[PDB]
RNA sequence: GCUAAACCUAGCCCCAAACCCCACCUUACUACCAGACAACCUUAGCCAAACCAUUUACAUAAAGUAUAGGCGAUAGAAAUUGAUGGCGCAAUAGAUAUAGUACCGCAAGGGAAAGAUGAAAAACCAAGCAUAAUAUAGCAAGGACUAACCCCUAUACCUUCUGCAUAAUGAAUUAACUAGAAAUAACUUUGCAAGGAGAGCCAAAGCUAAGACCCCCGAAACCAGACGAGCUACCUAAGAACAGCUAAAAGAGCACACCCGUCUAUGUAGCAAAAUAGUGGGAAGAUUUAUAGGUAGAGGCGACAAACCUA
RNA sequence: CCUCCGCAUAAGCCUGCGUCAGAUACUGACAAUUAACAGCCCAAUAUCUACAAUCAACCAACAAGUCAUUAUUACCCUCACUGUCAACCCAACACAGGCAUGCUCAUAAGGAAAGGUUAAAAAAAGUAAAAGGAACUCGGCAAAUCUUACCCCGCCUGUUUACCAAAAACAUCACCUCUAGCAUCACCAGUAUUAGAGGCACCGCCUCACUUGUUCCUUAAAUAGGGACCUGUAUGGCUCCACGAGGGUUCAGCUGUCUCUUACUUUUAACCAGUGAAAUUGACCUGCCCGUGAAGAGGCGGGCAUAACACAGCAAGACGAGAAGACCCUAUGGAGCUUUAAUUUAUUAAUGCAAACACCUGCAUUAAAAAUUUCGGUUGGGGCGACCUCGGAGCAGAACCCAACCUCCGAGCAGUACAUGCUAAGACUUCACCAGUCAAAGCGAACCUCAAUUGAUCCA
């Protein structure tokens, strides 16, 4: 075949990038998932995980103030168009962030830990223990892979030695260098799990196609480390 | 099963001659 | 239904030389005592009938030249007058048609 | 007497010898812009083994020997030895070929037919019918007869079968074409003869040579490599269509265009290799549809009907 | 008189009813379609581009949506090329089919259902019908009307076997089970409220439903329909709200469905004129009855009948045409599918041991996935059941031999001895072969029972 994967763009930015349903094709062009197809047609909110990416020529903890909380076609979670110093980009929105807030992201680890706030990030050995958390990353500087769906939390289990106990939202248990950051409170759209489809001309247009007509006939897993 | 037997066409110039 | 067998000639003559078949001789045929060429008692002669077609095609066109254009049939008698021919106190009063020719014998 | 009949050479088959201006990879046959992407990789299966599973061939002589082998069907060495055209075809033949053209298929690919004067053109015979339709009754003829019929006798053929007129198969008919290849050992005829043969091989009358000796068409299939998503299944990109009325942000109701195809009738070599007329379901949606692209057969795709993938 | 249309663009085709001249919408020659419409574009390097559309204004949202530049540097000195026709394309055709878009919404544009005649049957379409009104029929199919009340299944809208099944089947929101802690080609530019693989089917209630008989309503009459009670079986069972070309029942109406058919019009039809197929076809000089027979005669036997021919109807026969029957059986013929059928793991995934200092390679083991191949025979057709080899007795009375899914018995050893050693004439023989039997004499020694009581080659 001659597929081209879209997500060809570089330089990130706020615009809304034009996507390309692939409808569960590999590059091959063979079927690779079932049950993707059609659907409304969506623009790609380039999303910065990396809560803590210093503008250039600044270093340091900084502040940034929310302009607007949007719904994004592409996440189940609702993200946020955060603005700081003289640049934009758009985030994931945490379930108590209105526009006008002020968000600080900081890679400060002091002795004590940080008050709080939702909707901030900090280094994960800088959160009190038992804080709710999203977009968590696996390495210090990786970026945010982990509780980043609408209304997911973790939770802040220990900080023993120089590494912090994250439970996940499946109550799995994660050992990551305390270094790594992460933003405080839970994901928005709490209410997502409650959504009634309805129709299913409503999944059609999410572009989950129908399933095959074919008929057809445990203790936790163990702690997962990265130090 | 359906037992179908596609039609034969003759070749065109058997009946294309002329004089 | 399909043939059970090819029927023979003998079958196929007997059938298709039939008196039936054959095409009968007219009895009604004759000589047209005007021009001579044959026709059919019941029938007018093709060749005076066609002398009187040719005839009367001519006045027509003359007909339609005089009337000129669709939707303009006279409201009054018509003669037709040969070269030669002055319309006389009976025509007097209908249209004439004017035929560059002699009066035919025929015609009267 | 019409359809027609014939015809001789266009060429071809097997051998020998000999080694063989411009345009065009983009949508080929398109004058004229920053490339980078470049190829090697065991054949398999049919078939034989009466299945099938290991297995099954791809000069002479030694020799069908040594060996291999569900030691079986079968496979099978080496040392060593020395190594100038036609009892062909002649237009249904011979090349498919007048041509890889016409035509058929999206494509790969399949693939034809045929012509005949003469030194000069600047000179009777197949079938089918017609001449000429037919006379009671009969496998259509035979015995006959003065006499065609009338009289008497007579259950087409081939194949298959225990047995066929069989109401079992094939055949409208004419022309052309269309189907028994061979070893061992025997038999007959010669030559020579304890030897025969033009190295090898055989021999307790053998040996050399010759003569004679074994068909055609037909599957559903299997495997390899190509070609196919202009139909259809689904998907990708960017587009388009959806009157009017009721309701009101509706996978809402009635109902056009449009899509589909419930039921009936017609049609069934049809208008149509799936249609027409009426009737009917949907008809702002999970809708319909134009365009280009993609997924390719140990596969694809599938709201699974074992659906569809060029009838 | 019709108007489905029509005119353009797209796509497709490629000169395919323009003129002239010839033949017997064909052939040859000549001419033609003129760009403004459309196609054919863009100098770089970075850098910008959150705020739909819907009269965009209110409102209303969810499915979250086609439309935007700047900074510097280069740079004008030049309007080519290509489509332009048509009655047209895809369907073998002047094919009643398929064919996207804009306007016209019945047309200003485009067209002709009847070759002529007659008005037979049968056939198709349509109109009308006395009285009756489903009595027709499997069924109210069709037609005419606009018409109630139910039951079964499926929640619903939707999807499906293109070309015999549109459904109760598939999907479906909802609910439930399982797997997965993660990024640069799907999933996904996503991250457990996520994704994938599934089951079932909205919601609601629970964790009673179906079978044995008796009965009630419905009809004059009911194996139909609906409702009760009565006996036993069997966290996925009850509950029909709405919906349905789904399957049954029904009131009323309606009507040619029918009692019971008739009349007319069109097509068809018949005759005249032109053009002109297809299956089929052993030859036919091609009758009826009875009998015969390869088990149902036009052809044979005995009777009867019998001048020759067309034309129109009919469908009782020609075991009529059509498809080398789809049913059934067979073939050591196929293929699809399933497996706890046989043989494998070549391929992946895991491990373990080597090799190297995780990856790769070699060797093993375990799974998934598959791959190749097979699926005996007899048989009162095949299946089921039974049987498959050997011996005794009847059938088969007397040399031998004789079938049976025929009648009855039995065997797959046991026991005793260790010359139950070796050899060797001649014979028998289960109708072939294989195999199986008896045995004189001799050497050497002493001084085999039993009917069956078993099995080749190869290979170990
Ligand atoms: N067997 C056979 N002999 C041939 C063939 N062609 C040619 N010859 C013979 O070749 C010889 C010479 O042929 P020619 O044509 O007379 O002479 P050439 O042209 O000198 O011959 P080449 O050198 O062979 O071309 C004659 O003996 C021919 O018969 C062929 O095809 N087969
Ligand atoms: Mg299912
Ligand atoms: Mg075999
Ligand atoms: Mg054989
Ligand atoms: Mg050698
Ligand atoms: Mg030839
Ligand atoms: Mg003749
Ligand atoms: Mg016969
Ligand atoms: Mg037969
Ligand atoms: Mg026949
Ligand atoms: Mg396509
Ligand atoms: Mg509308
Ligand atoms: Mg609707
Ligand atoms: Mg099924
Ligand atoms: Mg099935
Ligand atoms: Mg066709
Ligand atoms: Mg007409
Ligand atoms: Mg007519
Ligand atoms: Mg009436
Ligand atoms: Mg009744
Ligand atoms: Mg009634
Ligand atoms: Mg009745
Ligand atoms: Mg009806
Ligand atoms: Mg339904
Ligand atoms: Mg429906
Ligand atoms: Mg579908
Ligand atoms: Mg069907
Ligand atoms: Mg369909
Ligand atoms: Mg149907
Ligand atoms: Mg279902
Ligand atoms: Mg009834
Ligand atoms: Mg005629
Ligand atoms: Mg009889
Ligand atoms: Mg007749
Ligand atoms: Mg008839
Ligand atoms: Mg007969
Ligand atoms: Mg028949
Ligand atoms: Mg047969
Ligand atoms: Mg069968
Ligand atoms: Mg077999
Ligand atoms: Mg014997
Ligand atoms: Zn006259």
């Amino acid at each position: 075949a001659n597929f081209v994967s879209w997500k060809s763009r570089t330089k990130y930015t706020i615009t809304p990038v034009k996507m390309r349903k692939s409808g569960g094709r590999d590059h091959t062009g063979r079927i690779r998932v079932h049950g993707i197809g059609g659907g409304h047609k969506q623009r790609y909110r380039m999303i910065d995980f990396l809560r803590f990416r210093p503008e250039e020529t600044k270093s340091g903890p900084f502040e940034e103030k929310v302009i607007q909380v949007r719904y994004d076609p592409c996440r189940s979670a609702d993200i946020a168009l955060v603005a700081g110093g003289s640049r934009k980009r758009w985030i994931i929105a945490t379930e108590n962030m209105q526009a006008g807030d002020t968000i600080l992201n900081s890679n400060h680890i002091g002795r004590m830990a940080v008050a709080a706030r939702e909707g901030d990030a900090h280094p994960l050995g800088a959160l009190p223990v038992g804080t709710l958390i999203n977009n968590v990353e696996s390495e210090p500087g990786r970026g945010a892979q982990y509780i980043r769906a609408a209304g997911t939390c973790g939770v802040l289990l220990r900080k023993v030695n120089g590494t912090a106990i994250i439970q996940l939202p499946s109550k799995r248990q994660m050992q990551v260098l305390e270094t790594c950051v992460a933003t405080v409170g839970r994901v928005s759209n709490v209410d997502h799990n409650k959504r009634v489809i309805g129709k299913a001309g409503r999944n059609r247009w999410l572009g989950k196609r129908p399933n095959s007509g074919r008929w057809h006939r445990r203790p936790l897993p163990p702690m997962k480390s990265y130090v | 099963k359906k037992r179908f037997t596609p039609p034969i066409y003759q070749p065109k110039f058997k009946t294309e001659k002329e004089f | 239904a399909a043939p059970k067998n090819r029927r023979t000639i003998e079958v196929n003559r007997c059938r298709r030389r039939n008196p039936q078949k054959l095409i009968k001789v007219k009895n009604n045929i004759d000589v047209c005592p005007e021009c001579g060429h044959l026709k059919q008692k019941h029938v007018l002669c093709a060749y005076c009938y066609e002398k009187v077609c040719k005839e009367t095609a001519e006045i027509r066109r003359q007909i339609g030249k005089q009337e000129g254009g669709p939707f303009k049939a006279p409201t009054i008698e018509t003669v037709v007058l040969y070269t030669g021919e002055t319309p006389s106190e009976q025509d007097q009063g209908k249209r004439i048609i004017e035929r560059d020719r002699k009066r035919p014998s025929w015609f009267t």
